[PDB]
């Protein structure tokens, strides 16, 4: 399972 | 034994040709389990192993609403280094990330991963503390102030310990039939003359899993590394995998040459020779 | 930068004639990622060749595998034709069953 890592660059 | 878990993105821009691809492929050890892709007709997480098809709906939509923002995160992250680099955006890009965890026998955290590349090149990566970050560049030290104060690195940890050791348990047990298997390699030496007074002697291993595998050639108890011509270990197909060794011996000197093999499926490294 | 696709063409089973079996081309230690690979059969294009999903290797460099069914006979011949950016001309690998 993935996890949502939302913040960008 | 040991096991890992492991996603690989890729978002890839192509100015003039739309927006850009993204992919994603997850890894048990070297058994591709779940595949993404942007390009897809109706883009979503698909298995690609039996053993996660178990996974009820739930499971794939909210793997599926992971991806599809991840295409939207991934187009932002490419916008943002073409500025950070000073780029024009007449060119295609890549950026990268391979990100997971590695488990014990007893299926304890064993080290967690996120690192992350652009244009092939290493740009930002969660140091094994899983607390601070190694920047590449004056580039990826702007998205490391970034991620320190939007504390990524604490998100990426509680990931790490919880969420992926757990579902990689959980696709161990699922999968146990075959993520659990070693299937040894099948060895042979072959035997070639390429002129009157020199040979090639090749040494195969076949059908083998998992793909890591050591072959090595000795002359006279010595390893010839410098002399062995090795080949990428490759995909057969049917999740085993493939890989030769090969040296050039002077004829009538074949008996001074032995193939060392090492591979886990083997209860103990193997010697071959050449049987003529 | 750059990074020019290794090519290795090759069976998954022991190649024996009138036998079906597959022909693969495998790709890796390229980058970037766009590639093309056709495997030909007496220098044609097969039709209909599958390839794995886009993956790369812990030195960010990418692979893939392009398959298709095949049965060898004594007189086929078998090829690799592989184009990158980094190829001035595209490569082509023969088949040879004891590689």
């Amino acid at each position: 399972e993935e996890y949502l890592q939302a913040f960008t660059y | 034994g040991s096991h890992s878990m492991r996603y690989f993105y890729t978002a890839m821009s192509r100015p003039g040709r739309g927006e850009p691809r993204f992919i994603t492929v997850g890894y048990v050890d070297d058994t591709l389990f779940v595949r993404f892709d942007s390009d897809a007709t109706s883009p979503r997480k698909e298995p690609r192993a039996p053993w996660i098809e178990q996974e009820g709906p739930e499971y794939w939509d909210r793997e599926t609403q992971i991806s599809k923002t991840n295409t939207q995160t991934y187009r932002e992250n490419l916008r943002t280094a073409l500025r950070y680099y000073n780029q024009s955006e007449a060119g295609s890009h890549i950026i990268q990330r391979m990100y997971g965890c590695d488990v014990g026998p007893d299926g304890r955290l064993l080290r967690g991963y996120d690192q992350y590349a652009y244009d092939g090149k290493d740009y930002i990566a969660l140091n094994e503390d899983l607390s601070s970050w190694t920047a590449a560049d004056t580039a990826a030290q702007i998205t490391q102030r970034k991620w320190e104060a939007a504390r990524v690195a604490e998100q990426d940890r509680a990931y790490l310990e919880g969420l992926c050791v757990e579902s990689l348990r959980r696709y161990l047990e699922n999968g146990k039939e075959t993520l659990q298997r070693a299937d040894p390699p099948k060895t042979h030496v072959t035997h070639h003359p390429i002129s009157d007074h020199e040979v090639t002697l090749r040494c195969w291993a076949l059908g083998f899993y998992p793909a890591e595998i050591t072959l090595t050639w000795q002359r006279d108890g010595e390893d010839q590394t410098q002399d062995t011509e090795l080949v990428e270990t490759r995909p057969a197909g049917d999740r085993t995998f493939q890989k030769w060794a090969a040296v050039v011996v002077p004829s009538g000197e074949e008996q001074r040459y032995t193939c060392h093999v090492q591979h886990e499926g083997l209860p103990k490294p193997l010697t071959l020779r050449w049987e003529p | 930068i750059q990074r020019t696709p290794k090519i290795q063409v090759y069976s998954r089973h022991p190649a024996e004639n009138g036998k079906s079996n597959f022909l693969n081309c495998y790709v890796s230690g390229f980058h970037p990622s766009d590639i093309e690979v056709d495997l030909l059969k007496n220098g044609e294009r097969i039709e209909k060749v599958e390839h794995s999903d886009l993956s790369f290797s812990k030195d960010w460099s990418f692979y893939l595998l392009y398959y298709t069914e095949f049965t060898p006979t004594e007189k086929d011949e078998y090829a690799c034709r592989v184009n990158h950016v980094t190829l001035s001309q595209p490569k082509i690998v023969k088949w040879d069953r004891d590689m």
